[PDB]
C-alpha cells in the first residue's frame, strides 16, 4: 500500500494519496506513482496551508527532461445556505520551464470533515472529464482512485471519504423526471384502455 | 379493485422508501448528500420551463376533454327523449373548451419567455435563469392543474344543466350560472399562472 | 447574497396556493352543482336560494387567488430562503386548508341541497353548517397572510 | 486499512446502480404483476361446481 | 450560526398546524351536515341541537389555527434549528390529533343524528361521546403548545 | 460543448407524440367501434354516417404523427438541451392532448351514435362535441409545432 | 458535540407519541358512538352503561399525552442523540400500541355495546373484554416510561 | 469517444419493439379470437372471413420484429449514445403504438365480430374502423424508421 | 469507539417487540370480541369460557413487553452495533411473531367461539386449535432472548 | 481488462428467457387447460383434439429455454458489456414476447375449445387462430436469436 | 477486515427464520381452525381427528425457530460477511419456503376437512395432501440448515 | 482479487431456488388439495388418481431444493463475482419456473379434479396437461443446471 503525500506543520494538515497518478505533455505520458507517493525524498518547495486555503505544491526534476511543480489547490469556506465549512478543489497549476497552465477541477467537494475520493480527476471523457479547461492545452493530468483531505485533519490516515457521483448524476435526474413523468401519462392512459369494455347481448 | 392496489403498492413502497433513505442519510451522517440545493440547480431551468409550457396545455386539455364528455355524454342520452337540449346546452362544451383556451393562451405566452444562456455552470447561469425555469414550471403547473380541476367541474355541473334541460326547458337558463362559477376557476389558474410569469426573463 | 434555487419553494406556495383552491371550488361546484340540477327537476322554485354553497365554493378559489396573488407580486431571483419556505408554507396552508374548505362545501353543498328538496326548514341549517365550512378557508387564508407577510 | 482509504466506487457507479434498480424493478413488476394475474385468474368451472 | 435551509421544519409546523386540522374540521363538518341533512326531513325541530358536531369541528379548526399563528409569530430570519423542530412537532401534533378528533366527530355526529331522529334521548348522551372525540384535538393542542413554548 | 445524454429528451419527446396520441386514437376508436357493433343490429344502414368519431379518432393519432416526424427530423447528436427540451415539451404536450381528444371522442362516439340509433335528431349535434374534443387536440398539436420550430 | 439532527428523532417521538394515540382512540371512539347510536333506538336506557367503551379510547389519548410530555419536558438543543432515540421508541411505542388498543378497543366497542343491547348479561363480558383491549395501551406505557427514563 | 453502457437503451428499444408489440397483438388476437370462438358456435360459415383482426394483431407484432430487427443489426460494441436513444425511442414508439392498436384490434374485434352475428351487415363496417385502429401501427412504425435512421 | 447511530437500531428493537405485539394482541381480541358478542345472544352462559381467547390475545402483548423491557433495560449510549442489530432482530421476532399469533388467535377465537355456540364439544377442541396459536408468540420471545442476551 | 459486473445483464437475460416464456406456457397450459376439463364432460372424443393450445404453450417455454441456453453457453467473466446489454434485450425480447404469445394461446384456446363443445366444426378455426398467437413467441426467438449471435 | 454492520444480514436471516415461519404458521392454523370450526358443529365426532393441519402448522413454526436458533447460536460481532450473508439466505429459505407450506396447509386444512365431514373417507387423501404442503418447510429447513453451517 | 459484498447474490440465488420453488408447490398443492377434497364428496375412488397432481407439485419443490443446495455446496468466501451472479441466476430461473409450473399444475389440477368427477376419460387429458406444466420446471431447471455450471 503506498503512503499518502502529507504536508505536516506541528502535525499533518493536507493528505493526498492515488491508486495512479500520470501527466503528459504533448499528450506524451509519463507515471509519477512511484516517483511521489511513499517517496520521502520528495520535494515540496513552496507547499503551504491555512484553514482558509491549501496549496500542495509537488516538485519533479527529470519529467520532460526539466524540473516540473505542480499546485494542487483547495479552499474551505463557511456557507450559511448549509452552515457549514464545506470545501472544494477548485483547480490545479503546472507551472513549467517558462509559463503556466491550468486546471477549472470543480467537482471536487465535500463538508470538510470528510475526505473526498474519486475513481478519476482528469480531462479525458472517458475519464469523465473532471479536469474542465476553458482553453486548448499541451499538457494532461489523470489520478486514478484519487483520494484528498486538505483540513480538519488528525493523524497520518484521512478521515471518511464523500464519493465524487457514486449513488446519482444530473443527465439521471433529469432523465428521471422526465421518466416517471410520462411513465405517469402512460399509466393514466393504460388506465382508461384497461377500463375498455364490450357488450354481452343485442336488440331483437 | 386489482389494478388499483398494484398502483398502490407501488405509492406507498415509494413513500416507505424515500422514509427508510431519509433517516438512513441522517443516521449515518451522510445527510450533507441529498442537499435539495443541488437537485435544484444542477436540473437544467430549461426542463423545468419545457415541463411548464407542456403541463400548462395537457393538463388544461385533460380538464376540458374530460369537460367535454362529461356534458355530451348527458346531452345525448337526454337528448333521445328531448331533442332541445343539444343546440343550447352545448355551452358547457364550449366552458370546457374555454378551459382548453386558457392553457393554450398561457402555455403561448410562456413559451415567449426562454432563450440560450450559453453557459453550463451555475454561477454563468445566474439566479435570473434559474428564477426564470422555475417561476415558468411553477405558472404551467398552476394553469394546467387549476384548468384540469375547473373542466372536470364544469363538466359535471353541465351534464347536470343537460338532465335537468331534458324535465323542463326553463332550468337550464337557471342552472346555467354554475358554469361560470366553475370557468372562473380556470381564470384564477390564468391569472395566477401570469403573475407568476410576470417577472421572468432567460439568457 | 442568497442562493439561486432559493425562489423555488415560494414558486410552488403560489401554485399551491392556487391549485389545491381550484381543487376544492372546483369540487365544491360539481357536488353542490349536481345537488341544485337533482334538486331542480323537482323543486324549481328553490335554485335562487340553494346557489349559495356554489358561491362559499368560488370564494375558496378567491382565497387560494389572494394568497397567490401576494406571493407572486412578493416573489423575486434576490429573495431568501426564509421568505420563500414562508410562501411555501403559507401556499401549502390556504391551498389545502381551502380544498379542505371545498370538500365540506361540496358534501354539505349537495347533502343540504338534496334535503331542502323534500323540507324547506333545513336552509336555515344548512346555512349554518355551511358557514363552519367555508371558514376553514378562512382560517387557511390567516395562516398564510401571517406567514406570507412575515 | 492503514490509512482510512476509501471504499473505492466507479465512476458512473450511478449509471450501474439506477441500471441495476429500474431493470431489477421492471423485472420485479413484470413478474409480481403477471403472478398476481394467473394467481387470481378465474377457471370458470361453475357448470361442476352446480354437480 | 443556524442553516438558512432551517425554517423550512418549522414552516411546515405552521402548515400543518391547519392543514391536518382543517382536512379533520372539514371531515367532521361534512359527515355531519350530510347526517343531518338526511335527518332533517323527518324532524326539522332537530337542526338547532343535532348542529353540534359541526360546532366542535369547527373547535378542531381553531386549534390549528392557534398553533399555526403561535408557530408563524415565533419564526425569524436566522431560526435556531432546535427551536424550529420543536415547531415541526407542534404543528403535526395538533394538526394530525386534530385529523383525528375530525374523523371522530365525524363519524360520531353522522351516526349520532341518525339514533337522536330515531330517539331523542340519545342527544345527552351523544354530547358526552362528542366532547370524547373533540378532547383528542385538546390534547393535540396542549402539546402543541409546551413544545412551541418549550 | 452539449451532454452526450442531450438528445435522450427529444427522442423521447418524438415517442410520446406518437404513443400518447396511438393510445388515445386507440381509445377512441374501440369505444366507438364498441357503440357501432351494438347500434348495427337495429340500425345496419346507419354505420357510414355513424363512423365519424372514429376518422376523428384517427386524425389525433395523426397529430402526433406530425408531431413525431417533425421532431424526429429535428433531432441530431450535437443538439443543445434547449432544442431538446423543446422538442420533449412539444411530445409531452401533444401526447397527453391526444390521449384526452382520443378519450372524450370515444366516449363521446359510444354515447351519439346510441342516442342517434335512438333518435336521428342528435347527429349534428354528436358532431359539434366531437368537433370540440378534435380542437383540444389541435391545442396539443399548436403548441407542439411551435416549440417545435422554436 | 452533539449532531444538528439530534432533537429531531426526540421531537417526532412526542409527536408520534400523541398522533398515533390520537387515532387508535379516535377510531375506538368513532365505531364505539356508532353502534352506540344504533342501538339506541330500541334502548334509551343503556346509553349511560354503553358509552364505557368511549372512555377506554379516551385514555389511550391520555397514554399517549402522558409519554408526550415526558418527551417535551426532556428535550433540549443539547440533547446526547442516545435520548432522542430513547425518546423515539418511547413516542412510537405508546403511540403505534395505542393505535393497536384502539383498534381493539373499536372493534369491542362496537360488538359488545351490540351484543349488550341483545342480551344485558353480556355487559360484564364486555368489561372483561375491552380491558384486554386497553391493557395494549398501558404495556405502550410502560415501555415508553422505561425508554424516555433509561 | 463514447462512453461505456452506451448499448442499453438501443436495445432496449429492440426489445421493446418487439415485446410491447407482441402483448398488443396478444390482446388483440385474445378478445378477437374469444368473439370469434362465442360467433362462431351460432354461425361456422363466418369463422374464415372473421380471421382478419387477429391477422392486423399479427402484423402488429411484426411491426414491432421490423424495428426490432432493424436496431439489433445496427447495434455495435461501443455504439455512440444518439443513436443508441434513437433505436430506444424507434423501439418504444413501434412498441408503445403496437399495444394502442392492438387495444383497438381486441375491442372492436370482440364487440364487431359478437355483433356481425347478429347483423352481417356490421362486417364492412367493422373492417373500415379495424383499418383506422391498425394503421397506428404504421403510424409507429413510421416513426421508428425515421428514428432510427437519423 | 462504536458509532453514534447505534442506539437506534436498540430502541427499533424495543419498539417493534411492544408495537407489532400490541397489533397481534388487538386484532386476536378484536375478532374475539366479535365473535363472543355476536356469540352471546344465544348461549349467554358461554362467555366466561368464550373470554379465554382474548386472554391468549393479552398473552402475546405480554410476550412483546418481556423483550421490550429486556432490550430496554440493556441499551446504553456506548452500545456495540453487534448488540444493537441483535435487539432489532429480538424486537422484529418477538413482535411480528407475535402479529402472526395474533392473527391466528383472532380468526379461531372468532370462528371457535361462534361454533362453541352451536356445538359446546368444540369447546376442547378451540382450545387445542389455540395452543397451536399462542405458542407462535412463544416461539417468537425464545428466539427473542436468544438474540438479545447473546 | 472489461469491467466488473459484465455478466449481470446477461445473466438476467438468460432467466428472463426462461421465466417469461414459463410464466407465458404456464398462463397457456392453465387457461386452456381448464376450458378443456370443462369441453371433455360434453363433448368425451375431442379430448386429443383439444390439446393443441397446450402443446402451442409448452412450444414458448422451449422457446424461451432454446435462447435462455443460447446465452448461458455464451456468457463468460470476461464478456464486454455489449454482449450482455445484448443478451438482457434477447432474453426480454423472447421472454416477453412468449408471455404475449401464451396470454392469447391461453384465452383463444379456452374459448376456441369452450365453441368445440358446443360446435366441434370450429376447431379448424381455432387452429388458425392459435398459429396466429403461436407465431408471437417465433417473433420474440427471432429477434433473440439476433440478440444473441450478434 | 469485516464491516461493524457485519452480523445484521445474520440477524435478519434469524429474525427471518423466525417471522416467516411464524406467519406461515399462523394462516395455516387460521383457515384450519375455521375450517374445523365450522365443520364441527354437523360432525362433533371428527374434532380430535380434525387437528391435525394445526399439527403441521405447528411444525413449520418448528422449523423456522430451529434455523433461527442455529443462526442466533452462530451469530457474534466478528462474523465475517460471508458466514452472514448464508445465514441471511439461510434465514429466508426455510422462512418463506415454510410460509409457502402454511399457505397451503392453510388451503388444505380448511378444504379437507369441509370434505371429511361430508365424506369420512377423505381423512385418509387429506392427509397425504397435508403431508405433501408440510414437506415445503423440510425442504427450506434442509437448505437452510446447510447454508446455515459452511 | 475478488472482491467482498458479492457472495450475496449466490446466496439469494439458493434462498431463491428453494422459495419461488415453495411457492410454486404451494399454489400447486393447495388449488389442488381444494379440487380433491371438493370432488371426493361425490367420487371417493377417484382420490388415489386425482393425487397425481399434488404429487407434481413435490418436483418442483425437488428441482429448487436441488438447485439451492447445488449452489449452497457451490458457494465460497470470496466467490468470483461472475459464479456469484450465475447462482442468482440459476436460483431464480428454476425458482420462478417452478412458481409458474406450480400456478399451471394447481389450476389445471384444481379444474382436471373437478370435471373428472363427471368424466372419468378427463384423467387422460389431465396427465398429458400435467406434463405439459411441469415441464416448465424441468426447463428451469436445465438452464439452472447450464448456469450453476458455466
Amino acid at each position: 500500500i503506498h503512503p499518502p503525500v502529507s504536508y505536516n506543520d506541528t502535525a499533518p494538515r493536507i493528505l493526498f494519496w492515488a491508486q495512479n497518478f500520470s501527466v503528459a505533455y504533448k499528450d506524451e505520458w509519463k507515471d509519477l506513482t512511484s516517483l511521489t507517493f511513499g517517496v520521502e525524498n520528495l520535494n515540496l518547495t513552496g507547499s503551504f496551508w491555512n484553514d482558509s486555503f491549501a496549496m500542495l505544491s509537488l516538485t519533479y526534476e527529470p519529467l520532460f527532461g526539466a524540473t516540473v511543480t505542480f499546485k494542487f489547490i483547495l479552499a474551505s469556506r463557511f456557507y450559511p445556505v448549509s452552515a457549514r465549512y464545506w470545501f472544494t478543489m477548485e483547480r490545479l497549476e503546472i507551472h513549467s520551464n517558462g509559463s503556466v497552465a491550468h486546471f477549472n477541477v470543480s467537482q471536487v467537494t465535500g463538508p470538510s470533515i470528510y475526505s473526498f475520493h474519486c475513481e478519476y480527476v482528469s480531462s479525458l471523457s472517458k475519464k469523465g472529464s473532471l479536469l474542465v479547461t476553458n482553453v486548448p492545452s499541451l499538457w494532461q493530468m489523470t489520478l486514478h482512485n484519487f483520494q484528498i483531505q486538505a483540513f480538519n485533519v488528525t493523524g497520518e490516515q484521512f478521515s471518511y471519504a464523500s464519493d465524487c457521483a457514486g449513488f446519482f448524476s444530473p443527465g439521471i435526474w433529469m432523465g428521471l423526471l422526465t421518466t416517471l413523468f410520462m411513465l405517469f401519462i402512460f399509466t393514466y392512459g393504460l388506465h382508461m384502455i384497461l377500463s375498455l369494455k364490450t357488450m354481452d347481448r343485442f336488440d331483437d | 379493485t386489482g389494478l388499483e392496489l398494484l398502483y398502490l403498492g407501488i405509492f406507498v413502497a415509494f413513500w416507505a422508501c424515500m422514509i427508510v433513505v431519509g433517516i438512513c442519510y441522517t443516521i449515518f451522517d451522510l445527510g450533507f448528500r441529498f442537499d435539495v440545493a443541488w437537485f435544484l440547480t444542477e436540473t437544467s431551468p430549461f426542463m423545468w420551463s419545457n415541463l411548464g409550457i407542456g403541463l400548462a396545455i395537457s393538463l388544461s386539455v385533460v380538464g376540458a376533454a374530460w369537460g367535454i364528455y362529461i356534458t355530451g355524454s348527458s346531452i345525448i342520452g337526454g337528448g333521445v327523449k328531448a331533442p332541445r337540449i343539444k343546440t343550447k346546452n352545448l355551452v358547457s362544451i364550449i366552458f370546457c373548451e374555454a378551459v382548453a383556451i386558457y392553457g393554450i393562451i398561457m402555455a403561448i405566452v410562456i413559451s415567449n419567455m426562454a432563450e440560450p444562456f450559453s453557459a453550463t455552470d451555475p454561477k454563468a447561469i445566474g439566479h435570473r435563469n434559474y428564477h426564470a425555469g422555475y417561476s415558468m414550471f411553477g405558472a404551467g403547473l398552476t394553469v394546467g392543474l387549476s384548468n384540469l380541476f375547473c373542466g372536470v367541474c364544469v363538466g359535471i355541473v353541465g351534464s347536470g344543466a343537460a338532465l335537468a334541460d331534458a324535465q323542463n326547458p326553463s332550468l337550464f337558463v337557471k342552472i346555467l350560472i354554475v358554469e361560470i362559477f366553475g370557468s372562473a376557476i380556470g381564470l384564477f389558474g390564468v391569472i395566477v399562472a401570469i403573475l407568476q410569469t410576470s417577472r421572468v426573463k432567460m439568457g | 447574497n442568497n442562493p439561486e434555487y432559493s425562489s423555488f419553494f415560494g414558486v410552488m406556495g403560489a401554485s399551491s396556493a392556487m391549485v389545491f383552491s381550484a381543487m376544492g371550488a372546483a369540487y365544491g361546484t360539481a357536488k353542490s352543482g349536481t345537488g341544485i340540477a337533482a334538486m331542480s327537476v323537482m323543486r324549481p322554485e328553490l335554485i335562487m336560494k340553494s346557489i349559495i354553497p356554489v358561491v362559499m365554493a368560488g370564494i375558496i378559489a378567491i382565497y387560494g387567488l389572494v394568497v397567490a396573488v401576494l406571493i407572486a407580486n412578493s416573489l423575486t431571483d434576490g429573495i431568501t430562503l426564509y421568505r420563500s419556505f414562508l410562501q411555501l408554507g403559507a401556499g401549502l396552508s390556504v391551498g389545502l386548508s381551502g380544498l379542505a374548505a371545498g370538500f365540506a362545501i361540496g358534501i354539505v353543498g349537495d347533502a343540504g341541497v338534496r334535503g331542502t328538496a323534500q323540507q324547506p326548514r333545513l336552509f336555515v341549517g344548512m346555512i349554518l353548517i355551511l358557514i363552519f365550512a367555508e371558514v376553514l378557508g378562512l382560517y387557511g387564508l390567516i395562516v398564510a397572510l401571517i406567514l406570507s407577510t412575515k | 486499512s492503514p490509512y482510512n482509504l476509501a471504499y473505492k466506487y466507479n465512476l458512473e457507479y450511478s449509471v450501474v446502480f439506477n441500471l441495476v434498480l429500474w431493470i431489477m424493478t421492471g423485472l420485479a413488476l413484470a413478474v409480481i404483476i403477471t403472478s398476481y394475474n394467473i394467481w387470481n385468474m378465474d377457471p370458470g368451472y361453475d357448470s361442476i361446481i352446480y354437480r
